[PDB]
RNA sequence: AUAUUGGCGAGAGACCGAUAGCGAACAAGUACAGUGAUGGAAAGAUGAAAAGAACUUUGAAAAGAGAGUGAAAAAGUACGU
RNA sequence: CGUGGAGGUCAGUGACGAAGCCUAGACCGUAAGGUCGGGUCGAACGGCCUCUAGUGCAGAUCUUGGUGGUAGUAGCAAAUAUUCAAAUGAGAACUUUGAAGACUGAAGUGGGGAAAGGUUCCACGUCAACAGCAGUUGGACGUGGGUUAGUCGAUCCUAAGAGAUGGGGAAGCUCCGUUUCAAAGGCCUGAUUUUAUGCAGGCCACCAUCGAAAGGGAAUCCGGUUAAGAUUCCGGAACCUGG
RNA sequence: AAACUUUCAACAACGGAUCUCUUGGUUCUCGCAUCGAUGAAGAACGCAGCGAAAUGCGAUACGUAAUGUGAAUUGCAGAAUUCCGUGAAUCAUCGAAUCUUUGAACGCACAUUGCGCCCCUUGGUAUUCCAGGGGGCAUGCCUGUUUGAGCGUCAUUU
């Protein structure tokens, strides 16, 4: 009975959850995130894994800085404030 | 209603911590008739009012700072241009025209002459 | 919480979660200016830190409740 | 585009499974594991011949 | 699992607050596509995988 | 002077028109499966305006028969054709 | 012959109904097809001269979606088994109460736990869908309530092991290696009591860190208390560490 | 002869093809050059009177300040003095600030909301113990300051 009844005995969980990615993809017995390879610098990532790249890629997420860079290079990265004409 | 930054502008320290624990405290004992009330707005009026006096103090505090590095170089790391990082890692200008004293002679001599052809 | 109040000299609140009992003992004792005897804490299920705090006999419970407006 | 009806990881089930030999694209559990792709016939597979 | 961590209960807390219907008023507003709230998760349907 | 499927801002097409076109015209890289690397959907259209059926009657009720709005209920939220 | 698009032309057709759809009603061509009448419907479309193509289906165990015959058929038969009356309700074999007959028989169908599950726990209202029959019932639906520690655990130590630093390889992501070829420090004591603390001393060689909810380990019991909580609350009586 | 089976027609069915729409996509051209240790991309958790998402935001939390415009927002209640005005708005613009826990992530670790150390300040009869608040503590490298080490070596002493 390898299928059905040795089903049964599988509660010891492998992965939990990534600190960087959040994903529960982080072998604990090796201690690496395998998404993230997250103990590692930098992030993991590869070129042909196409999709992969495409849902972590910047953009995705909430660009807390990143948005406001357009704007400012517009406006010639000003100092001070407004006149009250 | 609520506060108004522009007379806020005005007072001095202690009228706006005195006046931040008035509303602190009046936004505590209004929270407390908001849970049997069904629905009560006059939360937003006070919390605002919360935001402007903290900022009001925070842009007194940082032009008492200002003033006090005011005139000479090394003022803290936060005052300065966050223009970008390329941008304070370039050279300046002053550098950025700085040329040898062989370079200076030669352009003065022979500067790029402004000329025309028709006669 | 209604029925510790008037029957264990207790109080109940909600407090932040990165509060302790130290915390809580001492703005307690400032907010209210009552005397507290100890002070137990736990998280709900639904996040929030739940404190019930045990006022010593010179203080009434219900007396500071109406006070501070609910009841 | 060029990508067209390939941005996925079909193959063949091969015969013997009372099937069409059309690559299909594998995974489960979410009612596209299963169907055809890559074809000029499959729904959602890249047109003939790519206008270049 | 009596004993779990912090950030399991954090977690668990999240999806209780999450599990719930629309708020009707909702269904109201104007230009309004929603219809039910695709997303709601059961203990004895789907699994969190956490 | 040259390259540019990335980013930002513009302009157009003998292009496709919801099984086509990006996978995604919608709360789409979402729902969902796998321990994992990853895999990955379906789903656009009442009407000009909700005017989204007051009131009566049978029915426990859902509902039905009347009544009514609407140009049309051979448009009744299971809504164009 | 027909289809999607393009240039021109018929000052073409149309809310007094264009496009589509149905029509053992009609006409034209051998055919590909074209044209008309009638119903339905509601917003754009055609003829001709030319241009262009993702342009014509019965099949490919074709792809996607939908629906049949089979058929109210197979079937819904392990775990000894149920019965009477009342109550509730529109409705009762399946809900509750009482009454009776039964089984599990303490290596239990009992009383708690670890892995996992994550609100299933408990209360109120409610039955469109689910419980392959029923359903007033529920682990279902809707709205809420509920988890209290100096002494119970984790944290503390180390095991098999993992893994920085000193270093050495490798073009490189990185590999070896754990006291190793390293200048790898804090500890007591006093001094000054301007005074913070070097200035007086002496001491010591190992030398990070992680790795057990069953190993090692400082300390708590009893009675009572809710719908749901307790060695955690209440009452009473104790103990440990640090100062 | 019915029923039954089969064909066709009207109506009612199941199903969503066809017709017509399109804030989407696809390709082409033009212009521009701007991320991050002053903490980026990314993640978790939180924030609304009534919110689950998307979008926005960070305990100052669908936002504060500043400028412009000049009377709203809307699903329901509320606010109205703010309406010939230093003034509504989920408006536009945007130069001033906040920016939870994280993240190259930086006191040490992390399957934990674990354990430290230093400075200033407050209370507990406290330099030493306990606690509250504020500010600090990574590595490699370059210039410089300060303190050092070596019979590697120079001079100078008695
Ligand atoms: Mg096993
Ligand atoms: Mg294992
Ligand atoms: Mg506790
Ligand atoms: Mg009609
Ligand atoms: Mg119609
Ligand atoms: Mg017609
Ligand atoms: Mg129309
Ligand atoms: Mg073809
Ligand atoms: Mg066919
Ligand atoms: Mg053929
Ligand atoms: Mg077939
Ligand atoms: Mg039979
Ligand atoms: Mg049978
Ligand atoms: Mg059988
Ligand atoms: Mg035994
Ligand atoms: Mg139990
Ligand atoms: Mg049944
Ligand atoms: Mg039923
Ligand atoms: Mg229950
Ligand atoms: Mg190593
Ligand atoms: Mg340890
Ligand atoms: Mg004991
Ligand atoms: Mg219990
Ligand atoms: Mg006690
Ligand atoms: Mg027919
Ligand atoms: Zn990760």
């Amino acid at each position: 009975g390898k299928g059905t009844p040795s089903f049964g005995k599988r509660h010891n969980k492998s992965h939990t959850l990534c600190n960087r990615c959040g994903r529960r993809s982080f072998h604990v017995q090796k201690k690496t995130c395998s998404s993230c390879g997250y103990p590692a610098a930098k992030t993991r990532s590869y070129n042909w894994g196409a999709k992969a790249k495409r849902r972590h890629t910047t953009g995705t997420g909430r660009m807390r800085y990143l948005k406001h860079v357009s704007r400012r290079f517009k406006n010639g990265f000003q100092t001070g404030s407004a006149s009250k004409a | 209603a609520g506060v108004k930054a522009y007379e806020l502008r005005t007072k001095s320290k202690e009228q706006l911590a005195s006046q931040l624990v008035d509303l602190k405290k009046e936004l505590a004992e209004l929270k407390v008739q908001k849970l049997s009330r069904p629905s009560l707005p006059k939360i937003k009026t006070v919390r605002k009012s919360i935001a402007c006096v903290l900022t009001v103090i925070n842009e007194q505090q940082r032009e008492a700072v200002r003033q006090l590095y005011k005139g000479k170089k090394y003022q803290p790391k936060d005052l300065r241009a966050k223009k970008t990082r390329a941008l304070r890692r370039a050279l300046t200008k002053f550098e950025a025209s700085q040329v040898t004293e062989k370079q200076r002679k030669k352009q003065i001599a022979f500067p790029q002459r402004k000329y025309a052809i028709k006669a | 919480a209604m029925k510790k109040v008037e029957d264990g000299n207790i109080l109940v609140f909600q407090v932040s979660m990165k509060a302790n009992k130290y915390q809580i003992k001492k703005a307690v004792k400032e907010l209210y200016e009552v005397d507290v005897l100890k002070v137990n804490t736990l998280v709900r299920p639904n996040g929030t830190k739940k404190a019930y705090v045990r006022l010593t006999a010179d203080y009434d419970a219900l007396d500071i409740a109406n006070r501070i407006g609910y009841i | 585009s060029e990508k067209a009806g390939h941005q996925t990881s079909a193959e063949s089930w091969g015969t013997g499974r009372a099937v069409a030999r059309i690559p299909r694209v594998g995974g489960g559990g979410t009612g596209r594991s299963g169907q055809g792709a890559f074809g000029n016939m499959c729904r959602g597979g890249r047109m003939f011949a790519p206008t270049k | 699992a009596a004993q779990k961590s912090f950030r399991i209960k954090q977690k668990m807390a999240k999806a209780k607050k999450q599990n719930r219907p629309l708020p009707q008023w909702i269904r109201l507003r104007t230009n309004n596509t929603i219809r039910y709230n695709a997303k709601r998760r059961n203990w004895r349907r789907t699994k969190m995988n956490i």
